[PDB]
């Protein structure tokens, strides 16, 4: 190699640090100038983010790194423009000069003062000059001074004055993915006390540019599925106004509001609504945004917009109220009968190409499932009729059901189609056509029959389990309102105390899908209840799924938890007697991360042989650990499926050879093949030494999963299979419904509950009873086959795209491609690689699809999500 | 016993009841040996050569040289030649000025001629005919010969000729395949027919053959030098004026 | 700002995931061994109840009997032959002769029934799966794909309306055309729609070596195919297997005319194969047999002809609705600059004017584009073209 | 293994530290799990004792056969070498998913239960017809041409490289290619320079091998030529001198011009079947063009046709300057005599003219050659 000639820095400049310190005295000029000079030619190379070996920074580490650390401290006679040139020149060096750990000693040029105002001579540099000072001083020092002494010398007074210039300065140049990493840097320091550091972005995301807002609300939605509660609480209260106060599109904010309603309090929710309601922005925004705050987000939503201008502008939230239900079902049967879909598949049935009352049963659900999207039936179910006087009698009402099932979303003259059949005075003849009633109304939260028919039925509850089959329609018809009066009048129900404990187990079950929320009053006279019953009894699990799951229901959907907490203080027994310590505390778990929680949980008894002395606890465990499943982010799902593999289908006797295939439902209802194939590994073998009943459960899990493909004819194989083995009586009518269920029509297969964009979903909730209505022996008789068949009826069914305006002019004019799943990239970010596809009809738009506009639609009405976007005209692209 | 003793393709002997290994026995002879074996090419030296001076030099220059001095080719930065023709009237000396050349430079000589006796020793099917490269690359610088049958070399035509199954399109297959896409070195190919005007014309062009030698029938001086070098195999007597009997033979062959 | 401390991190739980799962153990798998958790609790109970409870039993073969007395002949391709018994479990009902049945290794007893030889290399021609195109996409023959639908699918969708009108539907049907038009596309889509089997076989798969193999191997083919309810079979390039009797001097080219015969012998006589529906495509069918082409094996012949000038708009429009174009693009003009071309042609036209686009930087092919491509492939290319001599089929 | 891509943030952001914190604590708890039954309640040593046990059910003596057919419950029909086929067991530690007909079974020797699966033994022609490494220096050798190039790069390299620009407007990269024109001027040179400068697996194959002496071979080795292709991975076929199969007839082929005809056949059944082709590309060259059946080389087959015309006299001294790089020439000689040596010279003559002249150099021991060297090279070589 070679060495000197060229390097005129390495020779003069070094030089005159050694000569220093001859020169601290009588030499004032000189040991500005010097330094001056040098910071000059320092500053000409680092014009530009090339040359990081500086010929002065990098090549003063041989020997004057030293100097440079004995510069301020070892002089005694700085002065106060000396001090600057001081600070300055040793700040720069000392923060890479060190090792890794260079964080915790950067206070000896940086951190001890500030020099003069640095941050205008260091935007000229993107993280090297002030940005990694001050993401240094934030990682370890001010970590430390400002965790609970943020009030302290000029190490934290203007300490924050200059992280929140360097947050500014960051995204001020060319707002790169430095303003990406200044959101880090702002959700590090203070991460429980976050609001401040909000608070002083949001200045600067105001004033900083129009086009710079929306990647910023992106970013910050997309970081806020992470946080401590109380951060969690402080990122949604400080996200609310960067769609509202910072941006005027007016929609987004209340669309995305629904994750801070339920995790931060129900006042938030209350003062967005009123927020919604006052700010009118003329009718099309608000319109668009109440369309789908009826049922598809949240409800209660049409009794805050009730103002004095009932005109045009807020008497819109009277078509919320009634108006949306009947609106949906005549799209449902406007726009997708019209195009694809017969008067009457019958598909199914006919599938058997290639005797006892169960098949006739099962024949009920096949027609159910084949007479989907408002498939009225007149007399077309005779079939089930003729059985009704032949045998099952719970099978019979299961069919008469059915015919409301079959015309669902129906509140105009499903009424009189069920009081063709109703007027028959049997014991179950009643409870099938109130069933049906409540299933055709369901959605509609109308006045049609609060206390008029419904209560006609309760009247009369001197009989038999026509009592319990009056409750579950009425409270399915209310599930989506929160009105007091009808929890407080099903409450009775419950309390009366008298020999009915399915009339109780199914009020339960109806009023925690109405209320969930406030009025512990509810939850504490169904724990009353439960002691007063269960605790002189050993009788079967009928209480414990009606106590636990009714006090899980009662007190679900709080993150706060404390609820549960006096809960299970009040409920205080032996852990087989506490059913309920997993269930209520998973039903306030609705969505969240709590992989720790979970391990905390699973902590009380990982394996413990399960010696018949806490299987309840064990089930709920299991249930539990089917949880944290409604956002997980596709991350958790895969050490779930590891979890469950090594740790049910691995070792397991009872618990886990039977239920270990019950969580696989919940996980997903999409299918796919890897979780379709792992299944089908666990349920096609027959394994006769364990409960082929739980195999058969384990099929109907598998299978669980609606939207057929083409690969469920394999299904039917196993249906040859079925002739011989699987007993009919044990698994012939599970396999058929499994396999009816899954292709019900076309449409309505959305079980996953997610709306819109990333919603949790209350429709888990109308799931919750059916995953714990299928966890024992019997199939379903008396008890099930009333509720397996209509536990959730909450499925929006095909559409996403049509205009949806006063002359509903516009038609379709979209093109279709795979969802977005992009988180940083370019300006107009990429969405996904799939854009094959383009179409000009309003039809099925797939589950994992997104159709994006053209010549010059853009949709300008909601332009986010809603799947019923107005998309206003405009004409402003040439 | 130790595995790594244990190379593939070796004779071992198996006890009864557990078949378990037992010894290694001596070995069992290559395909090769069998192949030249069946084939019996009469091997040969210099010393049996008469008048073929320049043609020795000319196949010394092009077989020899590129083998054991590459530095001498890579000094003047010019590609080694692969291929060599030899053209003359039949009996005139080629096939054994190609053993004697493949003898004293110490290759492996083989000889391929589409037989179906030798076809076990090859391959299984050998659907195509590259597969010998498998049994030639082992035995890296060896030298592969082909004549031409007196199909063409006596009988021409047949009628309409068209085109040889034998010699031709296997030299073709061979000059294609080391030419760019063979990474084993000192691997060449020797070609013997006659009366050249007959060749295919993709055979002739200038890239592919870097060489072309001639055998003419031998004149007085050659075939005295024949009879002087086969005439000692025999109990001769003193006086033989063998000049007479070399004019006495109008130079038919060799 | 801990970049490296993060990183560290997730590789040292990288690594820890790594040695977990070599600590568990799922190793092995070079002498085919699976999982420990698949066969853990398959480890014992097999050792008594599969080892010595279950036999070797030999595979024979039934040649006659004999009545008042099982008094049963086996014969077997290696050792001698025998006469035996049934054993106690097994019924006299369903031993009928020349088919495989179990024997065991001592005292030669008859266990079970067996299903006969299949012939691998004709196992291998069911489809087992699905292609992935639609009658969508097929546009510019509207009445072909009628009436190939008419008879292909319909009798076997809704079999209740012929037999109530008691009209027997045909059977065959063959496709011909210039090459390019479509014939293979219009198979696929029929095998994707179908529900029932899908029986693929290519003529040159049928030139065997030895004599006497090709029509063993029809006579497979149609067994297979008559063993289940009732699906289809596929011939592809038929004018390689059969084109006409013309033995003249010399016998040459006879015993592919024996598979001919066989395979026409297959189709009439006899109790013909009854509930199976075969349909062949060829691009010059001026060449095959006069036997082969009456009504009764080949009923049916649709033809498939170059698109006159909708069919071409219609394929410009289907073969470019995944583009990215503007707004004021014509295809009649483009439909009407190519009076004689193919399928084939538009979509290469398509993708010569998409690859212009990209060539230089642009994102949104123009007009030009497609001009210029139209130009460079068909005018072009003109001194190719397969076509003018395919059009008198010769 | 995939367990978790979304590595979304690559950077020193807070989102990167939080997903990789997520993922260890969601293994570590699995991990946790898992050994809570490996350390609680063994009962046995699982880890050892299961290999032990196996390896005393399986015994030391072990024959092979060969699958014929396989009935659900767990057994199958296995033919031995002898011929004779039994009706043996399937055991239920023999992983049975890659199980298929004609693969080598491993069998006891006592019950002849089926106790393994035996891996396959390669096979001899897929070595033959591989290329291993790369053959000589890329595009910057060859000069000239400058055009077909890029034409060659977009049907082939393109996608490889940069499988975005197509996505961008949805398109499908062009089917295939092929090279004619006079002889000796850069078709298999070309071909060479893409084997060397391309990342997927390169097969090749001469046109005059397809034809067999038996009947019923050729479409065999198609089929199993693209079988092979279509199983290894994204590859290339090149297949140079195919009209060579026509235009030569050999009395060796026991059947006459039909089996030519078969041949064909099948090879337009490879090309373009109605089965799923994967991601194969074909390149072909020839020098006659005008005898291949037009059927063969219809759009949506060979989508483009490139010609390779003669060279003209600036290609000439390019291609001189290329060829004399590495040689000591003395100041005597001068290229633009050699220029217009022919009318129609191609580029082989040039490295004919250049070698021989090497060699004659080298004969009279002269490092640096002459004019004269060149003048009686020429004459040795072109004029005959
Ligand atoms: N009606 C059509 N619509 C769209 N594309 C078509 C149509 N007809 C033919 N094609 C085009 O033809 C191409 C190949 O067609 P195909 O191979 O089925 O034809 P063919 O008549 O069977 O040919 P060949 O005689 O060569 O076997 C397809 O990729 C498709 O782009
Ligand atoms: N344009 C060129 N640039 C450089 N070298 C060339 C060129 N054309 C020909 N050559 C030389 O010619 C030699 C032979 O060329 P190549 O064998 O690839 O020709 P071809 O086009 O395949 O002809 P053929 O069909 O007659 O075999 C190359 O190795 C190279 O040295
Ligand atoms: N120049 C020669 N000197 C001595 N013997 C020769 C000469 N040329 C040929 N022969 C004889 O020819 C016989 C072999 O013929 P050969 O030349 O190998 O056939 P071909 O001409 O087809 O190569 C040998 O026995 C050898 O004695
Ligand atoms: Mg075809
Ligand atoms: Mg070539």
């Amino acid at each position: 190699m070679e060495e000197g000639g060229r390097d005129k820095a390495p020779v003069q400049p070094q030089q005159s640090p050694a000569a220093a310190p001859g020169g601290t005295d009588e030499k004032p000029s000189g040991k500005e100038r010097r330094d001056a000079g040098d910071k000059d030619k320092e500053q000409e190379l680092s014009e530009e983010d090339k040359q990081l070996q500086d010929e002065l920074e990098m090549l003063v580490e041989r020997l004057g790194e030293k100097d440079t650390s004995l510069y301020r401290p070892a002089l005694e006679e700085l002065r106060r423009q000396i001090r600057s040139s001081t600070t300055s020149m040793t700040s720069v060096p000392k923060p890479l000069k060190f090792l890794r750990p260079h964080y915790g000693k950067l206070k000896e040029i940086y951190e001890n003062m500030a020099p003069g105002e640095n941050k205008r001579f260091a935007a000229d540099i993107i993280s090297v000059l002030a940005m990694t000072m001050s993401g240094e001083r934030e990682c370890l020092k001010y970590r430390l001074v400002g965790s609970q002494e943020e009030l302290a010398s000029w190490g934290h007074e203007y300490v924050r004055h200059l992280a929140g210039e360097v947050a500014k300065e960051w995204q001020e140049l060319d707002d790169a993915e430095k303003v990406q990493r200044e959101p880090l840097l702002t959700l590090v320091k203070e991460i429980v006390p976050y609001n401040m550091a909000h608070n002083a972005e949001h200045e600067a995301c105001d004033l900083l540019m129009e086009i710079e807002q929306v990647d910023m609300l992106e970013k910050d939605i997309d970081e806020n599925a992470y946080a401590k509660v109380c951060l969690y609480l402080t990122s949604c209260v400080n996200y609310v106004p960067e769609p509202e106060n910072s941006a005027l599109l007016r929609c987004a904010l209340g669309v995305f509001r629904k994750f801070s309603r339920f995790p931060e309090a129900l006042r938030l929710a209350l003062m967005l609504n009123d927020m919604e309601l006052v700010e009118d922005i003329f009718t099309s925004c608000k319109d668009v945004v109440v369309q789908k705050q009826m049922a598809f987000m949240l409800g209660r939503h049409g009794v805050f917009l009730e103002l004095s201008e009932d005109v045009e502008e807020y008497e819109d939230l009277t078509e919320i109220m009634s108006n949306v239900q009947l609106n949906s079902n005549f799209l449902a049967l406007a726009r997708e009968l019209d195009i694809m879909e017969p008067k009457v598949p019958d598909d199914i049935y006919k599938t058997h190409l290639e005797d006892s009352a169960r098949m006739n049963l099962a024949s009920s659900f096949v027609n159910g499932f084949v007479n989907a999207a408002f498939g009225q039936d007149k007399l077309l179910t005779d079939d089930g009729n003729k059985w009704l006087y032949k045998n099952k009698d719970h099978g019979m009402l299961s069919a008469a059901a059915s015919l409301g099932m079959i015309l669902l979303w129906d509140v105009d003259g499903g009424l009189t189609q069920i009081d063709k059949y109703l007027y028959s005075s049997e014991d179950y003849i009643k409870s099938g056509a109130l069933l049906a009633c409540g299933i055709v109304n369901s959605g509609v939260r109308n006045e049609c029959d609060p206390a008029l028919a419904l209560l006609s039925d309760y009247v009369l509850h001197n009989s038999n389990t026509m009592r319990l089959g009056s409750i579950f329609g009425l409270g399915l018809a209310y599930a989506g309102s929160n009105r007091e009066d009808v929890l407080t009048l099903l409450l009775p129900v419950m309390g009366d105390s008298k020999s009915s404990m399915e009339v109780a187990g199914v009020t339960a079950l109806a009023c925690g899908m109405i209320a969930v929320g406030s009025c512990n009053g509810d939850v504490t006279s169904t724990i009353l209840q439960t002691i007063m019953e269960k605790s002189e009894t050993e009788l079967k699990d009928t209480y414990a799924r009606w106590l636990p799951l009714g006090l899980g229901l009662n007190h679900l959907g709080k993150g706060e938890a404390i609820e549960a907490i006096l809960a299970a203080l009040e409920v205080v027994s032996e852990p087989f007697r506490s059913f309920a310590n997993t269930l209520v505390d998973v039903c306030a778990y609705a969505g969240s991360g709590n992989v720790l929680k979970v391990q905390q949980l699973l902590h009380i008894c990982s394996e413990h042989f399960d010696s018949k002395e806490k299987e309840e606890d064990k089930d709920k465990k299991e249930k539990k650990d089917k949880d944290k499943k409604e956002a997980p982010a596709d991350m958790g799902a895969h050490q779930g499926v590891a979890v469950l593999g090594i740790a049910l289908i691995a070792m397991g006797e009872e618990i886990g050879a039977e239920m270990a295939l019950r969580t696989f439902g919940h996980l997903l209802r999409y299918g796919e093949p890897t979780l379709r194939r792992a299944v089908p590994l666990a349920l096609a073998l027959i394994s006769v030494s364990n409960p082929r009943l739980n195999i058969l459960d384990t099929l109907s899990k598998f299978s669980h999963d609606a939207d057929p493909e083409v690969s469920y004819n394999s299904i039917f194989a196993m249906g040859m299979v079925g002739s011989g083995t699987n007993n009919a009586r044990l698994a012939a009518m599970l396999r058929q419904l499994a396999q009816y269920h899954a292709k019900d029509p076309n449409n309505l297969f959305m079980v996953r509950l997610a709306q819109g964009l990333t919603h949790l979903g209350k429709g888990t909730l109308t799931l919750c009873p059916y995953h714990s209505d299928r966890q024992l022996m019997s199939q379903v008789a008396v008890a099930g086959l009333l509720t397996v068949l209509v536990s959730f009826l909450d499925v929006r069914n095909i559409i996403l795209g049509k205009s949806h305006y006063v002359l509903y002019g516009l038609v379709a004019a979209m093109q279709p491609r795979m969802l977005v799943t992009f988180d940083e990239e370019l300006r107009p970010l990429p969405v996904s690689v799939r854009v094959g596809q383009a179409v000009d009809v309003v039809g099925q738009a797939g589950k994992p699809k997104t159709i994006t506009g053209f010549q010059t639609h853009t949709t300008p009405v909601l332009l986010a999500h809603g799947e019923r976007a107005e998309l206003a005209t405009e004409e402003f692209l040439p | 016993i130790d595995i790594n003793d244990v190379t593939p393709n070796c004779r071992v002997a198996l006890r009864n009841d557990s078949y378990t290994l037992h010894k290694i026995l001596p070995n069992k002879v290559d395909p090769l040996v069998s192949l030249m074996m069946v084939e019996k090419v009469p091997d040969s030296t210099y010393e049996m050569i008469g008048g073929l001076d320049k043609q020795i030099k000319e196949i010394k220059e092009v077989i020899e040289l590129p083998v054991k001095h590459p530095e001498l080719f890579e000094a003047l930065g010019i590609a080694q030649p692969k291929g060599v023709l030899l053209y003359g009237p039949p009996g005139t000396g080629k096939t054994l000025l190609a053993r004697a050349v493949a003898h004293h430079t110490d290759c492996t000589f083989i000889r391929v001629s589409g037989s179906e006796l030798v076809q076990k020793f090859i391959g299984e099917g050998a659907r195509m005919v590259r597969e010998l490269f498998v049994m030639a690359r082992e035995h890296a610088p060896s030298i592969i010969f082909m004549d031409e049958i007196d199909s063409i070399g006596s009988s021409r035509l047949e009628g309409g000729s068209g085109g040889d199954s034998e010699v031709q399109r296997t030299m073709l297959e061979l000059l294609n395949q080391l030419d760019g896409f063979e990474a084993t070195k000192n691997i060449k190919v020797i070609m013997a027919t006659n009366r050249i005007d007959i060749l295919d014309s993709a055979l002739l062009r200038p890239g592919r053959i870097d060489r072309k030698i001639e055998f003419p029938p031998p004149n007085e001086e050659a075939r005295l030098d024949i009879l002087k070098i086969h005439s000692r195999k025999m109990n001769l007597t003193r006086g033989i004026n063998l000049r007479k009997i070399a004019e006495l033979m109008p130079g038919a062959s060799g | 700002t801990y970049s490296r401390q993060i990183k560290q991190v997730e590789d040292d739980i990288q690594q820890l995931l790594k040695k977990i799962n070599e600590l568990t153990g799922i190793k092995e798998s070079d002498t085919g061994l699976a999982p420990p958790a698949l066969w853990d609790l398959a480890a014992d109970k097999q050792t008594l109840q599969s080892e010595q409870p279950l036999q070797v039993a030999r595979c024979t073969k039934i040649i006659n009997a004999d009545s008042e007395d099982p008094k049963y002949i086996i014969n077997v391709k290696q050792f001698a032959k025998f006469v035996v018994d049934l054993s106690d479990q097994v019924a006299p009902t369903d031993i009928e002769e020349g088919m495989r049945v179990g024997v065991d290794r001592n005292k030669y007893q008859i266990h079970i029934p067996l299903p006969p030889k299949i012939d691998p290399t004709v196992t291998m021609m069911q489809v087992e799966e699905k292609p992935d195109v639609t009658y969508s996409d097929v546009g510019g023959c509207k009445e072909q794909i009628e009436k190939l639908r008419e008879v292909v699918e319909t009798p076997l969708l809704h079999p209740e309306r012929f037999v109530n009108l008691g009209i027997e539907p045909p059977k065959g049907v063959l496709l011909f055309g210039p090459p390019g038009t479509g014939k293979t596309l219009c198979a696929r889509a029929v095998a994707n729609r179908t529900d029932a089997c899908f029986i693929r076989v290519i003529g040159s798969e049928l030139v065997q070596k030895y004599v006497g193999e090709g029509a063993r191997m029809v006579r497979e083919l149609f067994e297979m195919a008559r063993t289940k309810k009732a699906c289809l079979i596929f011939f592809d390039e038929i004018d390689a297997i059969g084109g006409a009797r013309f033995d003249d001097g010399a016998g040459g080219d006879n015993e592919v005319q024996r598979t001919m015969l066989e395979l026409i012998n297959q189709l009439d006589g006899f109790d013909p194969r009854g509930n199976i529906k075969v349909l062949m495509a060829t691009n010059r069918p001026d060449t095959l047999d006069p036997a082969l082409m009456r009504p009764g094996r080949l009923d049916r012949k649709i033809e498939f002809s170059l698109p006159d000038l909708e069919g071409r708009t219609h394929i410009f429009k289907i073969h470019a609705r995944s583009m990215s174009v503007e707004r004021d693009i014509r295809f009649e003009l483009l439909a009407r600059l190519c009076p004689n071309s193919t399928g084939a042609e538009i979509r290469s036209v398509c993708t010569e004017a998409g690859m212009f686009a990209i060539r230089a930087r642009r994102k949104i092919a123009t007009e030009k584009d497609f001009l210029e491509a139209v130009n460079k492939v068909i005018k072009s290319y003109a001194k190719f073209s397969a076509t003018p001599r395919y059009m008198t089929y010769n | 293994a995939s367990k978790l891509p979304l590595v979304t943030p690559h950077t020193q952001c807070r989102l990167k530290l939080l997903k990789l914190e997520r993922i260890k604590d969601y293994l570590l708890m699995e991990e946790e799990f898992i050994r809570n039954q490996e350390q609680m309640k063994p009962l046995e040593e699982k880890q050892e004792e299961e290999r032990s046990k196996v390896d005393d059910l399986r015994g030391t003596p072990m024959s092979v056969g060969t699958l014929e057919e396989i009935i659900d419950d767990n057994h199958a029909i296995v033919s031995t070498s002898v011929g004779s086929e039994h009706y043996v067991s399937i055991l239920s530690f023999v992983d049975k998913d890659l199980l298929e007909p004609g693969c080598s079974v491993l069998l006891n020797h006592k019950v002849h239960a089926v106790i393994g699966v035996l891996m396959d033994d390669t096979d001899p022609l897929v070595t033959v017809m591989k290329v291993e490494k790369a053959p000589q220096e890329t595009y910057a050798d060859i000069g000239g041409l400058d055009n077909q190039i890029q034409e060659i790069k977009e049907s082939v390299e393109l996608p490889l490289t940069h499988p975005e620009y197509y996505e961008e407007m949805g398109i499908k990269p062009p089917k295939g290619v092929i090279l004619y024109g006079p002889p000796g001027t850069g078709k298999t040179l070309l071909a060479k320079a893409v084997a060397n400068q391309t990342s997927a697996t390169f097969l090749r194959v001469v046109g005059s091998e397809l034809i067999q002496k038996y009947l019923g071979d050729g479409p065999k080795l198609v089929r199993e030529l693209f079988r092979v292709a279509e199983e290894h991975a994204p590859s290339i076929v090149f297949i140079d001198e195919i009209d060579a199969i026509g235009t030569k007839r050999y009395d060796s082929n026991s059947g006459g011009e039909r089996e030519i005809q078969r041949t064909m056949l099948e090879l337009l059944n490879q090309l373009d079947g109605f089965d799923s082709r994967g991601d194969v590309k074909v390149i072909m060259a020839t020098n006659r063009i005008e005898t291949l059946d037009p059927a063969l080389i219809r759009p949506g087959r060979i989508d483009r046709k490139i010609e390779f015309p003669l060279p003209d006299e600036k290609t000439k001294k390019r291609i001189f300057q290329i060829h004399t790089s590495r040689m000591t020439l003395a100041d005597d000689v001068t290229l633009d005599d050699l220029i217009m040596a022919k009318d129609d010279l191609s580029g082989a003559d040039i490295k004919a003219i250049c070698t021989e002249a090497g060699l004659m150099a080298l004969r009279e021991r002269r490092m640096k050659v002459t004019n004269e060297d060149f003048k009686k090279s020429k004459e040795n070589v072109l004029y005959k």
